[PDB]
C-alpha cells in the first residue's frame, strides 16, 4: 500500500481539492509500487498547491502551520495536526491503522526524522491563450534572473578589461619610446598580463554559466514539447507525415545548438561598446562621428539581407523536411521496398530530392557571404576614413600617434562582435524559423481535457444514443441511429457483414471517433469531454492487427505498469495462451521483439496483445475481431480460457465468424448501420426469415 | 461657494442635451480676453508708470 | 467603535520598523539639507576667489550624495508600502468576517450595490495607505532642520516663512470641510449609480424580455449626469485650494525676495546664502504643494473610514460560545410560538404547539394564509417569535449557536438559488474537498444523474446565474441533490416539489424511504398527494392546528377540513 | 475564498506600487545628475566669462 | 438588417422547419418543429419534461 | 499515397485500365468506388485509412 497517496489524498481535502488517488497514481506513479519525494511533489503542485520538503528540528514544529506529512525513508510517512506544549502532546492521523491517534514526546522523537513537508494553497492560475512564440522566453529569463544578472556584472567588467589594453599602448607610445623609459615598460608588462589572465578566466566563466542556464531552458522547452505532442488528437497525426513531426521536434536540437553558443554573448558584448564610445569622444569627436555614422549602414544592411536569407531557410527547411519524411517512409517499409523491386523509382525520387536540398543550401551560403561580404566593405571603409582623418588630426597637433592607435584599437574591439555576429547570421535567421516550426506543433488544440471533476472508476455501463457517424464530412454515413445500452458485466456481441459499421463502435468507445450527432455515455457521463486518459485507462481493446514495442517480451506486456510482478504476467499470458511458446523461446522472456515485432510471427504477436490488454485489469473489455489472425489451437486456448477473461468485465465480441459470439449474454446483428435484430443465440437462429440465420447457415 | 448640486448644474451634463447641441462652447466664453486684455493694459499702464 | 483609534494597535505592532522609517526620513532631510550648503559654497567661494580643485571635490561629493539620497528615498517609500499593506490587509479580513456575521435584517433593509460600494471603500482605504501621502507629511514634518539652518542664515525670512506656515494650516482648515461635503454627495450618488447598475445588470432576462430600455436609460442618464456633476464640483473645489496655496508660497516668495535683496545690498548676507535660503525655503513649501494636490485622497479616505464604519459599527449575529454545544438528533418541539413578521402587522402564529421524535417523516398541510409557511424559517433562527421557545433536541434555539443549528438543518424551498458554479460545485457547497462519488450518490438519490447525462459538459455545467441555464425542476433536484450530500439530522421540505413534474417527482418519491433514513424529514407542501406516505399529517387553520393524525384518520371523516381540501385537490 | 482572492489582490497593488516608485527613482536620479553637470559647466562659464 | 419600421403584429405565428441546439454541439432539442398559428387562437403545448 | 498509386506502386506510370482490371479481379472495385476520392484517396500512414 502507497502512504503518500494516501497523504496527498487527504492533504488535498483539508484545503478544499477534490483528488482521485488513481488518476494520480497513473500520471504520477510511473515505475510502480512508490510514488516518491519528487514525484509527490510533483503530484502535489499539480492540485494548485505549494509544497517544499523542509529541514525542521523538533523545537522548531511548533511554529510551523499545520497539518504538515512527515516523510519518512522507511515509507511509512504519517500528518502532525495540533502541536501543543501544554502537555508535549502531539496530535498526528496516521496513515496505517486510518483513525487519528494522540503521541507523547517520547515516541514523536522515535517518529520524527528531522523532514516535514510544508503544503499550502493560494488562488489558482488564470486562464489566457498564450500561443507559442519568442514571448515564451520571457518567463524563462525572468526565472533564470539571478544567473542573467551574474552574467550581465561579468559582461561589463570583461567590457571594462578590454578598455586597458589601448590605454597601456598609449601610455607605452607616448611615454616609454620619448623619455626613454624603462622601469615603466616593466609595470605596463606585469598589468597587461594580469589583465589579460584575468579577461581570459572571465570570458570562460561567463560562458560557461551562461550554456549551462540556456541549456536548462532548454531542457524545459523539450519537456514541454513532448508532454505537448503526446497530447495532440490523432486526427492530428493521421494527415501528416512521421518525418514532419520529427523535423519539427529536431528544431529544438537547433535551439540548444543556438542558446549554448556565442551568439547572445556576442550580442551583449555588443550592446556593451558605449563605454568605449566614450573614451574615443574624449580622445577626439571627429573619429567618433565617423563611428556613429557608420552605425547606421550596419544596421541597414542587416535589415535588408534578413528577410531574403529567411526566405531561404523557409525554402531550405521544407526541402530538409520533405527529405526526412521520404527517408523515414523507405526505410520503415524497406521490406515492401525489396520484395516489390522498386529500387530504381526510390533512388530517382531520392536524387531530385538531394538536388533540390543541396541548391536551396548553396543559395542561403552565397546570400550569406554577400551579406558578410557587405559589412567587411563598410568596416574597411571607415578604417579608411578615419585613417585620413587621424592622419590630419595628427599632423596639425591636438591629436598624438600614441591617442591615434588606440583610437584605432578602440573602434577594433566595438567592431569584432559585430563581425562575429556576422559569421553566424545563418545561426539567427534558422532560429527564427526554427521557432515558428516549432510553434507549428506547440499552437494546436489538444485534446488533455484540462479540468476539476476528477471523475471516478468505471462501472462497465455502456450506452449509444442515436449515433450518427460519418469517416469524413463528405463520406456516406456509416452509422445510422444506432441506440445502444450495456450492462455491466454483460457479455456481448457484435456481429453482421463487412461494411456494416460493427468495426466503428470500438473506436467510439474510445474516444478517437467523434459522433456527428448524439453522444456515447459510460456509466452515464459523456465523454464528449471526458478526460482520455481516464477512459482508455480502464478500456482493454485488442485489435485484429496490433504493433508491439522492441523492449522484450514480459516489458510489452507489463507496459501500462511496469509494477506487475512476474506472477501476473505468467498468469495473463497463460490465459492468452501464450506462455508456451514465451517459455521455449532461446531467452524465454526478455527476447526483444524487434521493430513492431519482427522476430516474432503474425499470430504469436495477436496473443501477446492478448496477454497485454489482460494483464490491466480493465473494466470494459474489448475483442475487436482478435481471433481471426490465430489458427485453430490458439482461437480454442482463447474461447476456453474466455470464461476466466470474462468474470468481473464488459466484454464486448466483435467477430466475422458467429462462432465466436455463440456463448454470448445477447448479440447484435447490424447492417448498413442499422441494429436490425438482437437477442440470445437461440432466438435469433430459430427464425429463418432472419439474417442471423442466413448467416449461421451460410458460413457454416 | 458650498452650494449643493442643483437641477440647473445637473442639466447641463444630461447626454439628451448634449446630444442635441452641436458645436458647444464653453462655460466661461469671454472671460479668457478679458484676463489677458486686462493684464496687457496694466502691463501697459505700469510701462509708463 | 471603529472610526480611527482600531489603526493605532496597527501602528504599535509594527513600531520597530514605523521608527525606521522615521530615522530614514530625517537622514533623507539632512541628505537634502547638503546641497544648497553646496551650492552656497560655490557661489561664495568658488565664483568669487579662485580655484577648480575645491569645484571638483564639491561635484564629486555631490554625486555621491545624490545617489545614496535617490537610493534611500526608494527604500524609504519601498518599506512604508510594505509595511501599511499587513495594516490594510487586516482591515479587509476583519472587515468581509464581520459582514458574513450580520443578521438576515441587515441585508433584507439594503440593497446590494450599498454593500458592494462600501467594500470598495476599502480599495480607496487601501490606496491612500499605499502611496505617497503619509510620506509626504512625513517630509513635511521633518522640516525644522531646514529651518534652524535658515534661522542660522538669516532671522527676518525665517520669521516670514514661520508666519507664513499659519497661513497654509488657516486656508486648509477654511476649505476642507466643503471639500468633504462634496465629496460626501458624490459617494452617495456614486452608491446610488452602482446600486442601479448591479440591480439592472442582475435581472437583465426581465429587461430584456420585456421592453423597458428606455426607462432603464432614462435612469441611467439622470444617475450619470448628477454623478458627473458632482464630481465637477468636487474639481473645482481642490483647484481653489490648489490656487489658494500657491498664491500663499507665490506671496511669500516675492517677500523674501525683496527683503533678501534689501539684506544683501545693506551687508551683513552673501549672494550664496541668499541662493541657498531660497532653495531651503523651496524645499520647505515642495511637500506642501505635493501633498495640495491630492486633498480629495484625504478627504475620500476619511470619507471611506465613515462608511466602513457604517458596515463595521452594526450589531452582529455571530456566536454563542457556551460549552461546545453537541451534535442533533433529530427532536423537533414547539411551546406556546406567536409570531408576527412586524411589529405593527397582523398575527400569524397565535398558540402553535408541536412535538417532533426523531425519524418521523411529519406532513405539514393547509391553505395560503394559513402560516405553515414560517415553521422552515422559525426552526432556522431567522425569525425570532413574538413569545414562545423553540426547542431542537431540549435546548433553546434563542441560546444556541446559529452556524451550528442552520449546519445541523437542511431546508429545500419552493424555488432554490444556486451560485454561477459548475453543477458539483453547488451540490458541495458546504465541502468542495469532498470525494466525486458521494456528490454521484447524492445526485442519483435526488433524480438529477439523469438529466445531467444530456448535458455535454457533464457535471462541470456552468449555471449561468443564480439559477439560469437550468430549468426549474432541475433547480429543485440540484438543491434537493444539495441538501442530501451532507448528513442533515433535519430535512424540510417547504413545497419541494412544486416545479417537478411528474415523472421527476414520481423518482423522487420512490427514493424517498432512502432519503428519510435516519433523519427528521417535515414535509410542507399545497398539493395533499404529496404527505399520503406521512407517519403523521397535520392541517392548520389561521394559524392554529385543527386536526391531525393520519391521512386516512383524518379522510374517513367528512366533517374534517382535510376531506374537503383533499376533494378540492382531486 | 475571500482571504486568498485579497492576498492575491493586495500582492498585485505592491508590486505595481514598487514599480511605479522604481520609476519616479530613476527620473529624480536623472534629473538630479543633470543639475549636477549643469552646476560644473555653469560654475566653469562663471569664472570664465561669456 | 431591417432598417424600415415593421407595423403591429397579428398573431400569426410560424415556424417552419425548426432546428435548434442549446450549444453548438449538445444535443438537438427540436429536430424539425413546423408549425402554424392563427390570430385569435388559444393553443395548449404539453409533453413530458425534455 | 493514393489508392491508384499504391496499386500501381511497382509501375507508377500505369494507366487506369489496368488499375480497374485488377480491382475487379481483387474484388475491391466496388468499395473504392464508394468511396468519394474514389481511386484518389489517401490512405495515410501505412494505410491506416483502410
Ligand atoms: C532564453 C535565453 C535568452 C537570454 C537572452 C538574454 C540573457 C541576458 C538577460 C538579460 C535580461 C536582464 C537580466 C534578467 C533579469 C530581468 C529582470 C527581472 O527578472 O525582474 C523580475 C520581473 O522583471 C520584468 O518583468 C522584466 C520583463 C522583461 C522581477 O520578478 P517578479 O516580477 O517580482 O516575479
Ligand atoms: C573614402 C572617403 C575618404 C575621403 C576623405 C573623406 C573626408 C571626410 O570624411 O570628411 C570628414 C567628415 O565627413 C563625413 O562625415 C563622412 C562620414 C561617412 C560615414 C559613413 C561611412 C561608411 C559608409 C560605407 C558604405 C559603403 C557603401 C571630416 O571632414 P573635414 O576634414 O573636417 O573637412
Amino acid at each position: 500500500i502507497d502512504y503518500g497517496l494516501y497523504a496527498l489524498e487527504i492533504l488535498a481535502q483539508y484545503h478544499n481539492v477534490s483528488v482521485n488517488p488513481e488518476e494520480i497514481k497513473h500520471r504520477f506513479d510511473t515505475d510502480g509500487t512508490g510514488l516518491g519525494l519528487t514525484s509527490w511533489l510533483l503530484a502535489a503542485k499539480s492540485l494548485e498547491l505549494k509544497v517544499k520538503q523542509v529541514k525542521k528540528t523538533i523545537d522548531r514544529l511548533n511554529f510551523i502551520s499545520l497539518p504538515a506529512l512527515v516523510w519518512r525513508e522507511d515509507g511509512r510517512h504519517f500528518i502532525l495536526t495540533k502541536v501543543s506544549k501544554e502537555a508535549n502532546r502531539y496530535l498526528i492521523f496516521d496513515l496505517e491503522q486510518r483513525n487519528p491517534r494522540v503521541l507523547e514526546q517520547s515516541e514523536f522523537e522515535a517518529l520524527y526524522q528531522g523532514h516535514i513537508i510544508l503544503i499550502a494553497s493560494r488562488s489558482s492560475v488564470t486562464g489566457k491563450l498564450a500561443k507559442f512564440d519568442f514571448t515564451w522566453f520571457i518567463p524563462a529569463i525572468i526565472k533564470y534572473r539571478k544567473i542573467f544578472i551574474e552574467t550581465l556584472v561579468v559582461s561589463v567588467f570583461l567590457q571594462l578589461f578590454a578598455l586597458i589594453t589601448p590605454l597601456f599602448f598609449q601610455v607605452v607610445m607616448d611615454k616609454v619610446l620619448v623619455h626613454r623609459g624603462f622601469s615603466t615598460l616593466n609595470v605596463i608588462t606585469v598589468a597587461l598580463s594580469v589583465v589579460v589572465v584575468f579577461e581570459i578566466i572571465l570570458s570562460g566563466l561567463r560562458t560557461y554559466i551562461f550554456a549551462h542556464s540556456t541549456s536548462r531552458i532548454d531542457v524545459e522547452l523539450g519537456a514541454k514539447l513532448f508532454r505537448h505532442l503526446l497530447a495532440l488528437p490523432i486526427s492530428y497525426f493521421e494527415s501528416r507525415r512521421v518525418g514532419d513531426t520529427v523535423a519539427r521536434v529536431r528544431e529544438l536540437d537547433q535551439i540548444r545548438n543556438f542558446l549554448t553558443g556565442q551568439a547572445l554573448t556576442s550580442v551583449l558584448d555588443l550592446l556593451f561598446s558605449f563605454i568605449f564610445f566614450a573614451v574615443m569622444w574624449y580622445y577626439s569627436p571627429k573619429l567618433t562621428l565617423v563611428i556613429l555614422f557608420s552605425l547606421p549602414c550596419y544596421a541597414a544592411w542587416s535589415v535588408f539581407i534578413s528577410p531574403i536569407l529567411r526566405r531561404r531557410l523557409d525554402d531550405k527547411f521544407s526541402r530538409n523536411a520533405d527529405n526526412q519524411s521520404f527517408l523515414v517512409e523507405s526505410v520503415t517499409a524497406i521490406n515492401t521496398i525489396k520484395a516489390m523491386a522498386v529500387s530504381p523509382q526510390m533512388t530517382n525520387i531520392w536524387d531530385k530530392q538531394l538536388a533540390g536540398y543541396v541548391a536551396a543550401g548553396f543559395k542561403v551560403t552565397v546570400l550569406a557571404t554577400i551579406g558578410q561580404q557587405g559589412i567587411q566593405l563598410i568596416q574597411k571603409t571607415v578604417m579608411i576614413i578615419n585613417l585620413w582623418l587621424g592622419a590630419h588630426l595628427v599632423i596639425s597637433g591636438d591629436l598624438s600617434i600614441g591617442q591615434l592607435i588606440a583610437f584605432n584599437m578602440l573602434a577594433g574591439q566595438i567592431v569584432a562582435p559585430v563581425i562575429r555576429l556576422a559569421q553566424i547570421w545563418q545561426d539567427f535567421q534558422q532560429v527564427g524559423i526554427s521557432v515558428t516550426r516549432l510553434g507549428d506543433v506547440l499552437n494546436s488544440p489538444t485534446e488533455s481535457y484540462h479540468g476539476k471533476l476528477a471523475l471516478p472508476e468505471i462501472n462497465g455501463n455502456i450506452t449509444f444514443r442515436n449515433i450518427r457517424f460519418r469517416y469524413k464530412p463528405d463520406s456516406p454515413v456509416i452509422l445510422d441511429n444506432i441506440n445502444l445500452s450495456i450492462k455491466q458485466g454483460e457479455v456481448i456481441g457484435i456481429v453482421g457483414r463487412s461494411g456494416s459499421g460493427k468495426s466503428t463502435l470500438t473506436k467510439l468507445i474510445q474516444r478517437f471517433y467523434i459522433p456527428e450527432n448524439g453522444q456515447v455515455l459510460i456509466d452515464g457521463h459523456d465523454l464528449a469531454l471526458a478526460d482520455p486518459n481516464w477512459l482508455r485507462r480502464q478500456v482493454g481493446v485488442v485489435l485484429q492487427d496490433n504493433v508491439l514495442l522492441n523492449r522484450s517480451i514480459i516489458d510489452n506486456i507489463s507496459l501500462a505498469n511496469p509494477g506487475m510482478s512476474v506472477e501476473k504476467v505468467i498468469y495473463a499470458a497463460k490465459l492468452a495462451g501464450a506462455h508456451d511458446f514465451i517459455s521455449e523461446l532461446r531467452e524465454g522472456y526478455n527476447t526483444i521483439v524487434g521493430e513492431q515485432g519482427a522476430g516474432l510471427s503474425g499470430g504469436q504477436r495477436q496473443r501477446i496483445a492478448i496477454a497485454r490488454a489482460l494483464v490491466n485489469n480493465p473494466k470494459i473489455l474489448i475483442f475487436d475481431e482478435a481471433t481471426s489472425a490465430l489458427d485453430y489451437e490458439s482461437e480454442h486456448i482463447i474461447m476456453r480460457n474466455m470464461h476466466k477473461i470474462c468474470k468481473g468485465r464488459t466484454v464486448i465480441i466483435i467477430a466475422h465468424r458467429l462462432s465466436t459470439v455463440k456463448n454470448a449474454d445477447r448479440i447484435i446483428v447490424m447492417e448498413k448501420g442499422k441494429i436490425v435484430e438482437q437477442g440470445k443465440h437461440k432466438e435469433l437462429l430459430s427464425e429463418p426469415e432472419s439474417l442471423y440465420s442466413y448467416l449461421y447457415q451460410l458460413q457454416s | 461657494l458650498d452650494t449643493p448640486v442643483r437641477e440647473k448644474d445637473e442639466n447641463e451634463f444630461l447626454p439628451a442635451h448634449l446630444e442635441l447641441i452641436e458645436t458647444p462652447v464653453s462655460r466661461r466664453p469671454r472671460l479668457v480676453a478679458y484676463f489677458i486684455m486686462g493684464f496687457l493694459v496694466i502691463a501697459v499702464i505700469l510701462s509708463v508708470l
